């Protein structure tokens, strides 16, 4: 009876539980993954594995998985859920003919690709491309890591990446700001931070909120919110007039460090205080603290930073302090993460190829004369990333142009993006809208055409490389093949990139094809690479090893301090004065802060009994004073409606004080409105469906989402099936 | 011979069911139940904000109550330490359950009791239990509490502080908190309102 | 105050079980009745012999019947083996070894003063085992020491309050006497418990309890109310101790 | 383990403070007998409520005469004062205040039969607060809640046993049961207690526990065997239980 | 209306009974009866040897078991939190000596409970209990628990660990022991036997 008594059969295995992809063994036991783990060579797990990663096996094995392509009912409004099953061959073909017939009188740019996840990498990196459309984001971008990777490229000439480039295990101070770790858990920062904290590492944690993370710190500092580039400039205005600094550091490694100082002369801890309402002598004790331990001492930089409007300054900003430090490249805290080296599989090139843009002009040149159509949010803001977030209003004002179409490939519409009404206006006036995914969502069922994915255990995926330490390649192996009529999202893309012409991008007929190919380049097969789950390739670290050799990394030969001439010349300004005091709520009103459930992933694991049945539903943090004014208590539930009438499903209130009395938090992910998903939906408070606003970062395409204000109505508990029950439902692979 | 136990440092520990997700697959306990769930407390006001984050599962009591109160022999203790279910002999009763001080037990829909078994099935076969194998924090230490060597003996030796929890009944468990974040103490309700 | 899964800290013992507590009560009671009578050489030895192994029957039937083991069949290990320790154990061998008992008395087969000695012996485990299964877990509060003394005197109320019913004229006086010792301990009991527990008992229950403590009152009034009354009081009283009385809580 | 200077670890209530346990049994076991004789009209009433007065009265005396405070005359604000939350205030009434009462109803005025219920009321007062003064230290493993049942069915096997004696055709058949309730409560006692209470309470009592049950078995034999031998019992008990309770332990 | 408290550092307690000395003149305890007394003991093995010196008296709980088993109100909470006998209405019963968890209280024998007292005299015109004035090591500090400059509320800041005798029962000891020589906290005479 135990499935480990029962006959196994292992295999090396990614975790789809999110994006950090850790390596992990499978075992499955015929047509199901009983269990799964991380494993020791793999840099990622190292034999460990945080929650999500192991109950992530479930989606598989939910029975109101998406098994089936679905057709939109002729006639039938999107929104409403009426769908036919269809085949995989009709549904590939209605597509296409839809998407060609957008492409005769608008063009291949009418069609938007959204998408998240591994295979990303086909709809949102390559078909889109191959298509023709500049219009690919993802919303790890403009609603994630946009301003910090756009501060890091004018800053240090590269990416700070997905498996941020930390050093924890020399790290001797660290200094997190909103990162909240052990409520964000992935996996090898859990552990890095861990070990960190084990062999003695002190951790000050900024954040209005006093999170795990702050439970672990030496020093927590509840700052007034929207307000830490006031208490970074200070810190930078401490390290440089005290002269705490790495002198040498940036006389070799660093350029215009001059227009810094002088920027930040009046930006002093007094200054500070009054809006970051953290001390002064706290200001200041913490950077002398942290000059003390230099090289050792780092502020990593957080992963969600879309917080407020100005978003790239308070990035930047971090990151001077950190250069001031001399940490980078140095064992301490960062590393230099090289890419591995992994042939791409040899293809004509694309019609779109990218642009990683940082300096000189990597704007819209391309996009002007250069070809056909510019992504559809090129004006709106300095940096040249797709944001996911303004190329929704083409699509309902045929401004720049017209998007008819949209294809979602596993990203959440609803869920991940603001302005939910605004993106429900942009479904209705589309001509295609194509959503890949594995379980009926609520976006999802607005779709004409629904394709269910493979999911990650059933399926191959071209591979995963890690810039690193140690870069690495990991392959992940189908544990066993698809259930129902689910199809792998590699197969997906070829079979719609063989009906719209792009042949000659898909001609491998199969993915262990493709696979072998990269593998030749290598040094090995596909079953070699089965064999070490993994692969670990030689690369450099700190700047000796550059050094040494005679160069330095970058992007143009000296990290730039105030970083960055073309954005002066033609933006406006250049250092990140913008603490630009933030719009405050109004009175009966609380900021609403959110972020992650050590158990949840954003919105896709509200399905999940294992994860579920660990966590349920979110819960409001509100300060015990104030919901003891409100006349709020313990197992009260509440309606958040937002500043704009928009009203949030019953919460459970978090009298617990953890919190300032101007905030209000809560997890992201849960509010959904699906009931086809029978236990995720009406489950807490969506953070989405109220944040209707959002400050634009002006920089890097960001959405500010942390300028939404809330207010808390008495509600009546909600009255909901039980989850038990629903988990109990058992799983019929038919 | 050896004397099983299990250390876990909570100065580490940081909440995030790991191990708890980890236990519920590996050992394919149903829906309604768990052998491990952790608590999180709060404890104080702003410039002593503590937090506690514990997991809480059976403890594998030295003199576990849950064992002499079962009327067929279903419930037993093992020679290294492991307390167990004969699932053959269980009745499901339920005394065992209302014998543990620690909600650490309950029905299997089957229709006998069960409870963190300790990974008995990975024991015999030379692992370590599923908890401590995925746990990104490394806060989870098991062992031989007699040999000096074993990675429990270890965590114990180098603790600061180690606590128990409901000491007074008195099981002796052999699941062993380190280095609690509260100067007090194990968190309990009772401190609390 | 928040959890990850939950800790399994919910009733384990039913309305179902509340109901097999108020029963081997009566079962019990009545079986020393039963005793008693043949011990006094008195007539009615007989039927009441006939009824402690019909409420013997009824007990074993709804133990095994609200057992979520009830067709893994493995009641029978608690007839193979020996657990001194454990109070269901005792009160298996004493109910089961007082039905056979009470089984020869009633077939005249097997001797019958050395049986009515037995049965006397094997109702008296029977009687005890309840208020110990209690008792012995020290970790619930509200079962504390008196579950011992509540729990038999309270059967005796039950078995004697249906004796009463059945218009024996020997037992409206017993059942006054113990019925007061039964009221007199179940008022004082709270009295007994740490501040918190006895908190839980009056939130959660009470106004039950404080009816059933009213109503058993009843059993000194009226002649006719006298056995109904204490039959509710004392089995109110039982199942209320069972259901609220599983809290750890601190 | 070791000290310098010594925890008030001492016995508190001494061999004397037993003494008055017991008659306090017997006081307000009496004084019910009394009350209850009354309010059934009984012929009897009057020279059992002369007893109880007597037996009150003794035991008042007793209770100040072992008092170190007795010549400091400070028991007058044992009457002074409210404190329902203290077992012996309670007692200090219920025997005060049900003297009065026996003694206007001795003296045949003030009121009848109204006073009965008054007596009844003291009576079940006086019994239940010893049993309480001891169960109300929640720090003394040995006297659990068990003592709140314990004592007042052991004071009323001691009523039952005098009135027995001072042969009253009434008295054995319910001294009979309440003996066997009383020794079935004392023989589950330790099975109650956890293991290092119960092996302190063998090393230190236990055969004077183990002869004292055996001894009260004597209830159900012969007569004028049985009023001695349930009297022994009852009163071993309760002398012992408040002996060997002042155990602290660890 | 502060709320009344001592801190005992066992990390610095010796164990000399200089306090126990001091109160007995002062408070010219009677021979035979402590209102303090020390305890030591050793938890024990070489390379892991640990005695545990620790001064005992009334912790003055907050919730004292002895006040409301007083039938005479001589037991008495006072409102900055000491626990005091008043003798002129105590009947010397034992009520509170069989309710105190402690062995805190004793007979005097001019008839009449007592017990440690705050030095409530001294107190009241402004100066420290005598065994805190006395204290060599200066382990044991005094003060209300609210007052923030207090030393016993600067104490229990400082320290590393606070424990408290037997916190299982009702009371709340206002008498807290700072850090704890023992890993496992204050030692149990049930955990040696
Ligand atoms: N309001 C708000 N918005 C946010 C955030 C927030 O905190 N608040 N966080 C932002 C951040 S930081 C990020 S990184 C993004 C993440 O945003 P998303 O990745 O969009 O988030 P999820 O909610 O997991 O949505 C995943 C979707 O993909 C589907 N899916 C999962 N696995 C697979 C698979 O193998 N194949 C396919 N086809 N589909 C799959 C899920 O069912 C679900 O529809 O969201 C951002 N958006
Ligand atoms: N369990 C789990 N872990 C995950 C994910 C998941 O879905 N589930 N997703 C992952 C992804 S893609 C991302 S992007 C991250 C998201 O996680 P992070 O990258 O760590 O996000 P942050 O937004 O920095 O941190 C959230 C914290 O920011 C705080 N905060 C809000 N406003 C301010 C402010 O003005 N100043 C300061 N200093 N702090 C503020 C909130 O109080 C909260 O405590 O976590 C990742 N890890
Ligand atoms: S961090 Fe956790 S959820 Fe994400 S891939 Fe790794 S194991 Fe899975
Ligand atoms: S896996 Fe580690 S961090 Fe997670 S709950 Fe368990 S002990 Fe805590
Ligand atoms: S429920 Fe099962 S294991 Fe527990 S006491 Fe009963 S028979 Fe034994
Ligand atoms: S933790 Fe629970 S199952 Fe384990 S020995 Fe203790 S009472 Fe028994
Ligand atoms: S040791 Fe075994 S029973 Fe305990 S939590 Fe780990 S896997 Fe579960
Ligand atoms: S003065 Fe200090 S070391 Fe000496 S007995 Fe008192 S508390 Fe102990
Ligand atoms: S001895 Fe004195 S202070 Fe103590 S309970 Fe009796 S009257 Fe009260
Ligand atoms: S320690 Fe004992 S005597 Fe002192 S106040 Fe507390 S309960 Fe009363
Ligand atoms: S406070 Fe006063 S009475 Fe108490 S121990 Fe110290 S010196 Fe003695
Ligand atoms: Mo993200």
């Amino acid at each position: 009876a135990p499935w480990y008594a029962q006959e196994v059969k292992s295999v090396y295995q990614i975790c789809e539980g999110c994006f950090w992809r850790c390596g992990i063994v499978a075992h499955a036991v015929g047509n199901r993954v009983y269990k799964v783990e991380g494993y020791e060579a793999n840099p990622k797990s190292r034999g460990r594995l945080c929650p999500r990663g192991q109950g992530a096996p479930q989606t598989t094995y939910d029975p109101d998985r998406l098994k089936r392509p679905l057709i939109r009912v002729e006639g039938s409004q999107r929104g409403e859920g009426k769908y036919r099953v269809a085949t995989w061959e009709e549904a590939l073909d209605h597509i296409a003919k839809k998407m060609l017939e957008i492409r005769e009188k608008y063009g291949p740019e009418a069609i938007a690709f959204f998408g998240h996840g591994t295979g990303d990498y086909w709809f949102v990196d390559f078909l889109p491309a191959a298509w023709g459309s500049p219009n690919a984001a993802k919303p790890s971008v403009s609603l994630c890591t946009a301003p910090r990777e756009v501060a890091s490229q004018w800053v240090f000439g590269r990416p700070i990446g997905g498996h941020e480039p930390i050093d924890w295990e020399n790290a001797r101070y660290i200094v997190l700001i909103g990162h909240h770790i052990g409520e964000d858990t992935h996996n090898t920062q859990l552990q890095d931070f861990a070990l960190a904290l084990k062999n003695g590492a002190k951790v000050v944690v900024v954040d209005p909120r006093f999170s795990t993370a702050a439970a672990k710190a030496h020093r927590w500092l509840p700052i007034k919110p929207g307000t830490d580039t006031a208490l970074l400039l200070a810190w930078i205005h401490v390290l440089i007039y005290e002269d705490l600094y790495d002198k040498e550091y940036v006389a070799k490694y660093t350029v215009g460090f001059e227009e810094l100082k002088a920027h930040v002369k009046d930006f002093t801890p007094e200054w500070a205080e009054k809006h970051t309402e953290i001390p002064a002598q706290v200001i200041r004790e913490v950077a002398r603290e942290m000059a003390a331990h230099k090289p050792r001492a780092v502020l990593p930089p957080t992963r969600h930073n879309v917080w407020y409007g100005d978003d790239t300054y308070r990035v930047m900003a971090l990151l001077y302090v950190n250069v001031l430090l001399g940490n980078y490249g140095r064992p301490g805290g960062f590393y230099i993460a090289q890419s591995p080296y992994l042939e791409k599989y040899p293809l004509p090139p694309l019609p779109l190829e990218p642009a990683a843009g940082g300096c000189s002009g990597p704007s819209g040149g391309d996009h002007e004369p250069e070809g056909f159509k510019p992504r559809a949010d090129k004006g709106k803001f300095f940096a040249r990333s797709t944001a996911i977030q303004e190329l929704i209003e083409p699509m309902i004002t045929g401004e720049p142009y017209p998007i008819k179409g949209l294809f979602a490939y596993g990203i959440n519409l609803f869920h991940s993006i603001p302005n939910v009404p605004r993106t429900k206006e942009a479904l209705k006036n589309l001509d295609l809208y194509v959503a890949i995914d594995v379980l009926p969502q609520e976006h999802v069922m607005w779709a004409d055409v629904i394709l269910p994915e493979a999911t990650y255990l059933e399926r191959y995926d071209d591979f995963v490389l890690v810039a690193h330490k140690t870069p690495f390649i990991q392959l992940r192996t189908p544990a066993h093949e698809p259930l129902f009529d689910t199809k792998p999202g590699w197969w997906i893309a070829r079979e719609l990139g063989l009906r719209l012409g792009l042949e000659q991008y898909f001609p491998w007929k199969t993915i262990e094809e493709y696979l072998e190919t990269r593998l030749q380049s290598l040094g090995l097969d596909l079953e070699t690479m089965k064999g070490m789950g993994t692969l670990v390739q030689r690369g450099k670290p700190w700047l000796e090893d550059w050094e040494k050799e005679g160069r330095l990394p970058f992007g143009t030969a000296s990290g730039k301090i105030e970083l960055y001439c073309q954005r002066f010349k033609e933006a406006g300004h250049q250092p990140l004065p913008v603490f630009t005091p933030p719009e405050e709520p109004p009175e009966g009103f609380y900021r609403l802060l959110y972020g992650r459930s050590p158990v949840h992933t954003f919105a896709r694991t509200q399905n999940n009994w294992v994860l579920m049945e660990m966590d349920p539903e979110n819960e409001v943090w509100i300060h015990k004073e104030e919901a003891k004014r409100l006349g709020l208590k313990e197992g009260d539930y509440v309606m958040l409606v937002n500043q704009d009438g928009v009203k949030e499903g019953p919460v459970r209130v978090k009298p617990t004080a953890r919190i300032r009395k101007d905030c209000v938090y809560i997890v992201h992910g849960f509010g959904h409105k699906a009931p086809l998903m029978r236990l995720a939906h009406g489950r807490g408070a969506s953070d989405n469906y109220l944040q209707t606003r959002y400050k634009l970062d002006p920089i890097s395409g960001g959405a500010g989402l942390r300028v939404n204000f809330v207010r808390l109505e008495k509600a009546e508990r909600p009255r909901l099936p039980s989850l038990t029950g629903l988990a109990k439902r058992p799983f019929d692979e038919r | 011979m050896p004397r099983y136990a299990m250390a876990i440092d909570l100065s580490l520990c940081v909440g995030c069911a790991a191990c708890a997700v980890a236990c519920k697959m590996e050992n394919e306990v149903p829906p309604g139940v768990f052998n491990l769930w952790i608590r999180e407390r709060e404890v104080g006001e702003y410039p002593n904000l503590v937090v506690e984050f514990r997991p809480e599962q059976c403890l594998h009591c030295e003199n576990p109550p849950c064992v002499p109160v079962c009327p067929t022999g279903a419930s037993y203790q093992t020679k290294d330490g492991l307390v167990l279910v004969d699932p053959k002999k269980c009745i499901a009763c339920g005394a065992c359950i209302a014998a543990c001080p620690y909600d650490a037990r309950y029905l299997h829909p089957a229709g006998y009791v069960s409870k963190c078994t300790f990974c008995a099935h990975r024991l015999e076969k030379g692992k370590v239990p599923a908890c401590v194998e995925t746990c990104p924090t490394y806060c989870r230490t098991f062992g031989d509490l007699e040999d000096p060597e074993s990675p429990v003996a270890k965590a114990l030796k180098a603790a600061e502080r180690v606590d128990v929890l409901r000491p007074e009944q008195g099981t002796r468990p052999k699941l062993f908190y380190l280095n609690a974040p509260s100067k007090k103490g194990l968190t309990r309700e009772s401190e609390v309102h | 105050a928040e959890f990850y899964g939950l800790p399994n800290a919910q009733e384990f013992w039913h309305w179902t079980n509340a109901l097999h507590f108020v029963l081997v009560g009566l079962a019990g009671g009545v079986a020393l009745l039963a005793a008693l009578l043949h011990l006094k050489g008195d007539a009615e030895a007989r039927r009441y012999t006939l009824y402690a192994l019909m409420l013997i029957a009824l007990d074993l039937f709804i133990l095994w019947a609200e057992s979520p083991a009830r067709f893994r069949f493995t009641h029978i290990w608690l007839f193979l083996s020996f657990h001194p320790t454990s109070p269901i154990w005792w009160g298996a061998w004493g109910l089961g070894l007082g039905f056979l008992t009470g089984g020869l008395l009633y077939l005249g087969k097997g001797s019958q003063r050395a049986l009515a000695w037995a049965l006397l012996v094997f109702s008296l485990v029977a009687l005890s085992y309840p208020g110990l299964a209690l008792a012995v877990n020290l970790n619930r509060p509200l079962w504390n020491g008196l579950m011992a003394g509540l729990f038999p005197l309270t059967a005796l109320v039950l078995a004697l309050g249906l004796a009463a019913l059945l218009k024996s004229p020997w037992a409206l006086f017993p059942l006054r006497v113990l019925a007061g010792a039964s009221l007199l301990l179940a008022l004082l009991y709270p009295l007994t418990l740490p501040p918190e527990a006895r908190g839980h008992l009056l939130e959660e229950a009470g106004f039950w309890y404080g009816l059933f403590l009213l109503l058993g009152l009843g059993t000194f009034w009226q002649e006719r109310l006298a056995p109904w009354a204490g039959l509710l009081a004392a089995a109110g009283l039982r199942a209320l101790l069972v259901l609220a009385g599983q809290w750890q809580g601190l």
